């Protein structure tokens, strides 16, 4: 065993071909597809990975964790970035869409060790899809709480819900109250908003859901107030910097009379100072700026008891000012003038408070306006559990934002896998020939999920796996009687469930990119035959 | 792989060809005739 | 910076059991347990060992395993 | 601070049995290709520097070193396979790896391997007893005595580097197996002959016995080195004056004793001598010397000799001219010497070789080898070896059965209809195995290139669906009654390779820990 | 490189149990004394948990979660340092069992101790008794209690005295909860050497910077105090000011024009007619000049932190330009302005004769770092009361009462469910027993007496420390914060649920 050589093809590197490379890919999309078999499911376990200066981080992310762990080589990445999609498109199913990917690959391999051409194996797989996908909306359907499930059934293989019910609540709770309608219509929940934060103390459960907006800074100077407001308050949200002018970068003051000396020179304290006067001249009681502020320009803040924050993080104040109805001041102006308008770029909010969770002490902007938005804030043993709280807080609460914008949901438990399963098994021999141990393949691949979903618990999962088998495989037979696929594992009892009860809810839109997309990775590297690799410098 | 660490993927032979890191002389000349194939017709690069 | 005190001998290593040794011991053996744990019964498995001399070994037996390699802990 | 092995690697886990078993699929893709008519070859350059070419997968499995445990198993079986039987050698381990592959998916999806290997336990069972059942024994039900062993050294000898050749060798190979006694065939006997150079098909079958030229001295070149009916004398022990070994000491105080001591000597060699003369005797052969002065004599008396003749050689020569090795020259009878219909003293391939060819009367053959470099005529006594020993096999057991994936396909079919009237997980396990089996045809379709997959799959309905011999027809790539097309191999190979396959198989899904130790 | 299986599991667990191991010897009252070693230099001579383990780089991570739950926890309330470790620790442990020889699933036993843990959290408030945030007498004898097992205890009543007589001193109501920064506002000042009582909580600050000019006032009876941000000396221009002079006598003009400026700003201070002038930044000499005759003795450099605190006990809230300093910006309310030197050093005071400096004595620039810290965890248990009037029974006595109302419940669950939760109640009593060890008496057998005298007759019956015998807390009293025994069990069961959660270990970034 292994390659070498060269003698003719003078080439400036490695270039292994055939069954060698073939294999190769096979192999690297397997092992980085391994790692994160074990943390698939409720039985499923997160991990600790250190690095060299001996920190981590214990993550179930399957995306996180092919992201922190360090893949060299193509097919390797390629899953990983196939993982990093699903992230970054959907928001949660990563750990999934390489599993798959992996068993795709894997297994259209085989066929070609038996001398069936990869092109006639990829057309076959394409038309599984074609089928698969039809057929993913005959188990679907709109939305008929939906909401708290979803949210729920996403924290299994997470470290959030040995406390379901509880996130599973304050997830749906907040995103909800943040929605708004874009451009002409839409009506999406902000894939980002509820500023999410943390702090070491207390419960897991005493997690709090702000009623407003958590922007997480002090009160510049401790001299002014830390709480404002108990009716109503005029929060300015600015932009610009209150700190002492500088003039034209290419503005020389030239002096020819000693007398300008003094004059110009104090000026400059006052030109940014007149503009903090314009400002508290609103009825600005809470200050925002994101440019900070000067220590002179505060005590006029401070003097006058107006709570006044520096350097906000511009990203807050975005919707800081959307949630308070008020302005984000980029610069005092209005056709030729200079003012922050007395109360028409201001924002009504109910009460600003600085709260301690310990050590820490954030700003609160509870209750506004028009708001409507939240903010949680996370409560953990330390940080190595927190980090990973929201980590799967957010790979949860994503899976709520799609499940609104896209009102369609499929039972999850390894339900969906088993149905296309068995379907497109007897939908194989549709086109016989070659083509039929394609699609054959591809459907078989399927039930890597319900099989691994259940292994993860150690027992004998050819138990179940060999349950819902049968089940789907009867249920399409009438498919009459009581039709009744939607037939998941309850690993946590090790029975087959109808999921769509029991609660075990995830939207189509998931499973339904999940697998064209994977499929996308497997056939681009069913392609690859020769691997040609430069030498580098 | 390329020697900058870029990954490539295609059936274009011209572009195979092209970043494959040929080293004999009249070797890379081939990479040339693929090279025009691509100037005037634009397909076949494979072929010729 | 740290002293070091009471030494007159050579350069050996002393485990007091005053510093929770039984246990550390306990583990050791708690080791060596797992092997035998799955080789016993009809339904044992075997293990391969590969002697020191390089020659192969399988068996379910468990006083020829620990034979065959190359035991240290004492207290094993 | 304390420790428990010394730094000396261990792994285990559920993936340690699944590292062991694609371990062995390694050493077994290996030989994949050297199977079937058309089956590739190998060439392996070990770390020697010997370089060796050839398609005896135990010949391979030998040079590949192989250390893994596991994987080495691998090599274990194939060596038995060539013991026990001697051919199938290459098959035992495509097999034996294949189950061991097909067992992946219980051991993947989290299922015990006690079961596992309960279930190939029963498949190997059942298996070997259909062979038994299809065992077609014969002896004249249309078959011959001839034409069995010629039919069955045939297909055998098939995909091997000496195949274009095939009867002239296959009549060779037989006539050699009869060539001892058929009450206790030894191979011992038929020891085999390699000359540099020629055909690889210039080879010659003696009828007696032919060995070396170890006719080291002066004084030859006189001794006739043709006789018809000479007086073999296959002696035991020395020839030489002063004698080639042992002594003592010889002490006289008297001048006339020292050249009487002398005298002595001589006489007490040339009466030994003479009392082999007096024998009359034409070939004077014996495993020790044969000294200057001594062939010098019988090249006098026209009596040719050799001296220092191999171990192993004065035993073919015995039972060729049937003499009977004698240790003393005193008590020399008659009935010891022996008598062949020809000898001669060849140059063959620029080597002189003496050769006692013509012996209605003997139990041990000898043939010489011809071919254009070591690698191929030593690749020819390896390919013919793989072929004596099935003959002989076949003398033993009239019991034969038509492979070329027949038989192997056959004990598919009853092993995965029984499968149906299980259920359950012995149901997979027993029905794997019969699809495991499906390697044979499998891979010497794609070894050929005929269509792997129709040809199997075709093969599968008419051969469930009746013909119980349907394999491969070399010949117009399609199915056919391999047994009609007389491709037969003895049942005793099968039978072997599925009880000794199946062995490693669970010998390695029984390991779950993997200790190795370093030093 | 990597490690899956109970491989992983098992090195976590002996990692965290390890993690306790070391402390264990200092919970206690006659708990001893970690002297670590630093890196930097000096060393650490204290018996407070947390900062033990701050001084320990560990490896393991299991070890390193474990190490940082001592300080989550020392960051709720001062005090249960080291107990939560211990806790922590041995949660994990007696769920190792039941974990992989009971082949129960990390699932379930985590499933299990959540639910353990709020069952056990009711049985914590169910035996705390309230208490009177503002009786003097009971917060002494409430901050006493978690004084004891550290060297401050000699002076046991003196401590709380300075405890209280600063936790009230910079608390602050406020509603439209209580507020208690002693951090910010009670800014601590060790001074080697007298006597530990010859330490008191000075109602104001103390700096040791000295006075601006010799001849300036020493000590104003009354004093005007304005604190400022800018400097006093000539401020330059934020822009290119750059100046060009070929007019002779101009140089004179702008040189004269430097004494002018600094002139102005001295007027505008002068104005609200102070007697004492505290900057944070410099002071020119001229500055100086002009408010010596102006009437006022000056203190140049000073910390932000510093300052604000003389804004606190002295009103006079700080400001930046002058030509808006406000007359508001007084400094009413502020004693004398002592200028102590304290042996080669000098000092000033401004005490009244919102935030006071406790200033402690001992007999040691290292001795005093052990009474800081200790100070520390008193003056932090007097501030959980002041926001939650809730104690607990001491001596390891509710760590025991939760110990029986869950094992008991756990043994009428039935159910694999049955098992982690019944670890959870077996643990809790490592306390009581780390305690009795640590005391010297026999742990199983004093274990067994207080475990049944609890199981029926009351459960404020803990362990004494000095003693060995079991005592009822009643009696002798020694209950500790009632939110000490949350934290504790709350993070040391969390901790637990996260380690637990992992089955597979790897490294690389
Ligand atoms: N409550 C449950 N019972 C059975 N299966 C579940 C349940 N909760 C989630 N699942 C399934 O587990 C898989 C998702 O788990 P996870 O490992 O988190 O994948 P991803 O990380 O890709 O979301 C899907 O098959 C989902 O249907
Ligand atoms: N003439 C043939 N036609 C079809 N199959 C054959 C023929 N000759 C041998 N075979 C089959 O080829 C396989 C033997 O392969 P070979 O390369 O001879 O290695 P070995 O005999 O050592 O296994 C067996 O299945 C045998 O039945
Ligand atoms: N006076 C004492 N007698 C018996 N137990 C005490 C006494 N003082 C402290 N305790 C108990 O010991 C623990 C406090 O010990 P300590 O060494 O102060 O650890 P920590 O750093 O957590 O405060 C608590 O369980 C408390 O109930
Ligand atoms: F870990 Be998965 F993406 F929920
Ligand atoms: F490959 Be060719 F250029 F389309
Ligand atoms: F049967 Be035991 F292993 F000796
Ligand atoms: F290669 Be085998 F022995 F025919
Ligand atoms: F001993 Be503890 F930190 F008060
Ligand atoms: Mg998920
Ligand atoms: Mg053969
Ligand atoms: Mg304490």
């Amino acid at each position: 065993f292994n390659n070498s050589r060269s003698d003719t093809l003078f080439l400036g590197g490695e270039k292994i071909s055939g069954d060698d490379i073939r294999n190769q890919n096979v192999l690297a999309t397997m092992a980085v597809a391994n790692v994160v078999k074990s943390s698939l499911g409720p039985v499923g376990l997160d991990k600790m990975l250190v690095d060299d200066i001996g920190d981590f981080t214990v993550t179930n992310d399957g995306a996180t964790i092919l992201s922190l762990l360090d893949v060299q080589h193509p097919a390797g990445k390629i899953l990983v970035e196939l993982a990093q999609q699903q992230d970054r498109e959907i928001g949660d199913g990563t750990t999934s869409v390489v599993i798959i990917a992996s068993e795709l690959l894997k297994r259209a391999n085989e066929l070609v060790k038996n001398k069936i051409h990869p092109t006639t194996i990829i057309t076959g797989f394409r038309v599984a899809l074609r089928e698969a996908i039809r057929f993913i909306n005959e188990v679907l359907s709109t939305s008929v709480e939906t909401l708290i499930n979803i949210a729920k059934t996403s924290m299994s293989s997470k470290i959030i819900g040995a406390d379901s019910d509880f996130f599973s609540n304050m997830v749906v709770d907040a995103l909800l109250a943040v929605k708004t309608q874009n451009s002409k219509g839409e009506i999406k929940y902000p894939v980002k908003a509820v500023n999410v934060l943390k702090a070491h103390g207390k419960s897991a459960t005493e997690s709090l859901l702000v009623p407003g907006y958590a922007l997480n800074c002090t009160v510049a100077s401790q001299a002014m107030p830390k709480r404002i407001a108990g009716g109503n308050v005029k929060i300015a949200c600015l932009d610009l910097n209150l700190q002492k002018a500088r003039m034209a970068m290419g503005v020389q003051i030239n002096i020819d009379d000693p007398e300008q000396l003094e004059q110009i020179r104090k000026r400059e304290a006052g030109i940014v100072l007149e503009r903090v006067k314009k400002i508290i001249d609103a009825g600005a009681q809470v200050v925002l700026t994101t440019k900070g502020i000067d220590d002179l320009c505060l005590k006029e803040f401070v003097e006058a008891k107006i709570m006044g924050v520096r350097r906000c993080k511009k990203e807050d104040l975005r919707r800081i000012a959307r949630a308070t109805g008020a302005t984000l001041v980029s610069s005092m102006s209005n056709l030729e003038g200079e003012e922050t308008f007395e109360s028409s770029y201001l924002g009504l909010c109910d009460e600003v408070v600085q709260a301690k969770f310990s050590d820490d002490e954030c700003i609160l902007i509870k209750g506004t306006s028009k708001h409507s938005s939240s903010s949680i804030i996370l409560r953990g043993a330390n940080d190595y559990s927190l980090d990973e709280m929201e980590r799967s807080l957010h790979d949860s609460l994503s899976v709520v934002k799609r499940t609104l914008e896209s009102g369609n949901v499929v039972p999850g438990g390894g339900c969906v896998e088993a149905a296309l399963n068995i379907y497109l098994d007897n939908f194989a021999t549709t086109v016989g020939s070659r083509e039929q141990l394609a699609i054959a393949e591809f459907a078989a691949a399927l039930l890597i999920i319900p099989k691994t979903l259940a292994v993860n618990a150690a027992k004998d999962s050819s138990e179940l796996v060999a349950k819902l088998r049968s089940y789907h495989a009867a249920s399409q037979m009438a498919k009459k009687r009581r039709s009744y696929r939607n037939y998941g594992l309850d690993l946590i009892r090790g029975k087959i469930v109808d999921e769509i009860h029991a609660g075990v809810l995830e939207p189509t839109i998931s499973k339904v990119k999940s697998l064209k997309s994977a499929l996308e990775a497997c056939v681009a590297i069913l392609r690859i035959d020769t691997m040609i690799t430069v030498d580098p410098e | 792989k390329t020697s900058r660490g870029e990954i490539i993927i295609s059936n274009d032979g011209h572009t195979i060809l092209k970043q494959m890191a040929i080293l004999h002389p009249v070797a890379r000349m081939l990479v040339e005739v693929s090279a025009a194939q691509d100037s005037e017709a634009g397909d076949g690069t494979t072929s010729v | 910076q740290n002293p070091n005190a009471g030494l007159f001998k050579q350069g050996y290593n002393s485990y007091s059991n005053a510093d929770g040794q039984i246990i550390k011991s306990i583990a050791a053996i708690r080791e060596l347990h797992q092997m035998c744990l799955t080789s016993m019964g009809p339904c044992g498995r075997n293990k391969i060992i590969v002697n020191h001399l390089g020659k192969i070994i399988i068996t379910n037996d468990a006083a020829t395993m620990l034979r065959e390699l190359d035991i240290v802990h004492p207290a094993v | 601070i304390v420790v428990l092995k010394e730094g000396t690697d261990a792994s285990q886990g559920k993936g340690q049995i699944i590292s062991n078993i694609n371990a062995c699929v390694a050493v077994q893709e290996a030989l994949k290709p050297t199977l079937g008519p058309l089956g590739s070859d190998i060439l392996i350059v070990t770390s020697n520097q010997k370089t060796t070419i050839s398609n005896d997968g135990a010949t391979i499995l030998k040079l590949l070193d192989v250390v893994h445990p596991a994987a080495k198993t691998l090599v274990d079986i194939s060596r038995a396979q060539d013991a026990e039987v001697g051919d199938g050698t290459t098959s035992v381990t495509i097999l034996a790896g294949e189950l061991m592959k097909e067992a992946k998916p219980f051991l993947e999806e989290g299922i015990s391997s006690h079961l596992i290997m309960k279930g190939y336990r029963k498949a190997v069972s059942l298996a070997v007893e259909k062979i038994n059942e299809l065992a077609v024994d014969i002896t004249s039900e249309k078959s011959s005595g001839r034409e069995l062993l010629e039919r069955c050294a045939r297909t055998a000898m098939s995909s091997k580097l000496i195949h274009n050749n095939a009867d002239f060798f296959v009549k060779m190979c037989v006539d050699a197996v009869l060539s001892l006694d058929r009450n206790d065939l030894d191979d011992k006997l038929i020891g085999i002959k390699k000359i540099p150079g020629g055909a690889m098909e210039e080879s010659l079958f003696i009828n007696g016995v032919a060995f070396k030229k170890t006719f080291s001295y002066a004084g030859f070149e006189q001794q006739p080195k043709k006789f018809n009916n000479p007086k073999i004398l296959s002696l035991n022990v020395e020839l030489e004056l002063k004698a080639e070994k042992d002594n003592a000491e010889v002490r006289v105080e008297h001048v006339e004793d020292y050249q009487a001591i002398v005298d002595a000597e001589w006489q007490l060699i040339f009466e030994k001598l003479r009392q082999v003369e007096e024998t009359g005797a034409n070939i004077v052969l014996s495993k020790l010397p044969i000294g200057d002065l001594a062939t010098q004599f019988f090249a006098d008396r026209n009596i040719f000799c050799a001296g220092r003749v191999s171990a192993d050689d004065m035993n073919r020569v015995i039972q060729a001219v049937g003499g009977s090795i004698q240790s003393t020259t005193s008590d020399i009878k008659p009935e010891h010497l022996g008598t062949c219909a020809l000898f001669e003293e060849m140059q063959i391939g620029s080597e002189r070789y003496n050769l006692f060819q013509g012996c209605p009367q003997a139990k041990t053959c000898t043939l010489l080898l011809r071919g254009g470099a070591e690698q191929v005529i030593a690749e020819v006594e390896r390919s013919l070896h793989d072929a004596i020993m099935i003959v002989k096999r076949a003398l033993q057991n009239k019991l034969i059965v038509a492979g070329g994936g027949a038989t192997e396909m056959e004990v598919s079919k009853c092993l995965r209809d029984y499968s149906k009237t299980i259920a359950g997980k012995q149901q997979m396990i027993i029905n794997a195995f019969a699809k495991a089996l499906e390697v044979i045809p499998r891979q010497l379709c794609e070894n050929a290139g005929f269509d792997a997959i129709e040809i199997l799959n075709k093969l599968r309905l008419a051969h469930s669906k009746g013909e119980k011999w349907y394999g491969v027809v070399f010949e117009t790539e399609n199915i056919g009654d391999n047994f009609a097309k007389f491709v037969w191999e003895p049942a005793l190979v099968k039978i072997n390779a599925l009880n000794s396959a199946t062995e490693a198989t669970n010998l390695i899904l029984s390991v779950d820990e993997t200790i190795t130790n370093k030093g | 490189e990597r490690t899956t299986g109970r491989q992983a599991q098992i090195s976590n667990i002996t990692a965290a149990k390890a993690v306790a191991d070391v402390i264990r010897t200092c919970l206690g009252p006659k708990a001893m004394l970690k002297m670590l070693l630093d890196p930097m230099g000096g060393l650490v001579l204290t018996n407070d948990g947390h900062a033990i383990l701050r001084e320990i780089d560990v490896a393991h991570p299991a070890a390193k979660s474990m190490l940082e739950l001592s300080r989550t926890q020392d960051e709720e309330v001062g005090d249960g340092t080291t107990t939560v470790i211990i806790l922590a620790g041995e949660i994990l442990a007696q769920c190792a069992p039941y974990l992989i020889e009971k082949n129960i699933h990390p699932v379930i036993i985590i499933q299990a101790l959540k639910k353990a843990l709020t069952d056990a959290l009711e049985v914590i408030k169910q035996v705390s008794k309230p208490v009177d945030v503002e009786n003097d007498a009971a917060m002494k004898k409430l901050i006493q209690a978690s004084i004891g097992t550290k060297y401050v205890i000699h002076w046991s009543e003196k401590m709380c005295e300075l405890a209280l007589d600063a936790v009230k001193t910079v608390r602050k109501d406020l509603g439209q909860n209580f507020e208690i920064d002693i951090k910010r506002y009670v800014r601590v000042e060790k001074i080697p050497g007298g006597d530990v009582l010859d330490s008191r909580v000075l109602k104001g600050v103390l700096l040791n910077k000295d006075v601006v000019h010799p001849k300036m006032s020493r000590h104003i009876e009354n004093p005007r105090v304005v604190l400022l941000d800018c400097p006093l000396e000539y401020k330059k221009g934020e822009s290119q000011t750059n100046i060009e002079i070929e007019k002779e006598e101009d140089w004179n003009r702008i040189l004269q024009i430097e004494e002018e400026q600094v002139q102005l700003m001295c007027e505008q201070i002068l104005a609200v007619r102070p007697t004492l002038v505290i900057t944070e930044k410099g002071v020119s000499d001229l500055a100086q000049h002009y408010l010596l005759k102006g009437g006022c003795s000056v203190l140049r450099r000073v910390k932000k932190s510093d300052n604000n605190r003389i804004a606190r006990v002295t009103g006079a809230t700080i400001v930046n330009r002058v030509e808006d300093l406000k007359e508001s910006d007084v400094g009413t309310n502020c004693g004398l302005f002592k200028v102590e030197m304290i042996g080669d050093e000098y000092f000033s005071f401004l005490d009244n004769c919102k935030a006071c400096t406790i200033m402690l004595r001992g007999g040691s620039k290292d001795i005093l770092n052990e009474i800081d810290r200790n100070l520390q965890d008193a003056m932090a248990v007097a501030r959980n009361v002041m926001l939650s009037p809730s104690l607990s029974p001491g001596g390891g006595a509710t760590e025991m009462a939760v110990s029986v109302k869950l094992a008991e419940k756990a043994k009428q669950l039935e159910g694999i469910q049955q098992w982690p939760y019944q670890a959870v109640a077996d643990a809790m009593e490592c306390i009581p027993r780390t305690l009795i060890q640590n005391a010297g008496g026999d742990p199983i057998r004093l274990l067994s007496q207080l475990r049944a005298k609890h199981a029926q007759g009351n459960f404020t019956t803990g362990i004494d420390g000095d003693k060995g015998k079991i005592v009822d807390m009643v009696s002798y009293g020694i209950w500790e914060p009632e939110v000490i025994k949350q934290q504790s069990v709350k993070t040391a069961i969390e901790s637990a649920c996260l380690l637990l959660r992992v089955d597979d270990i790897v490294s690389g970034v």
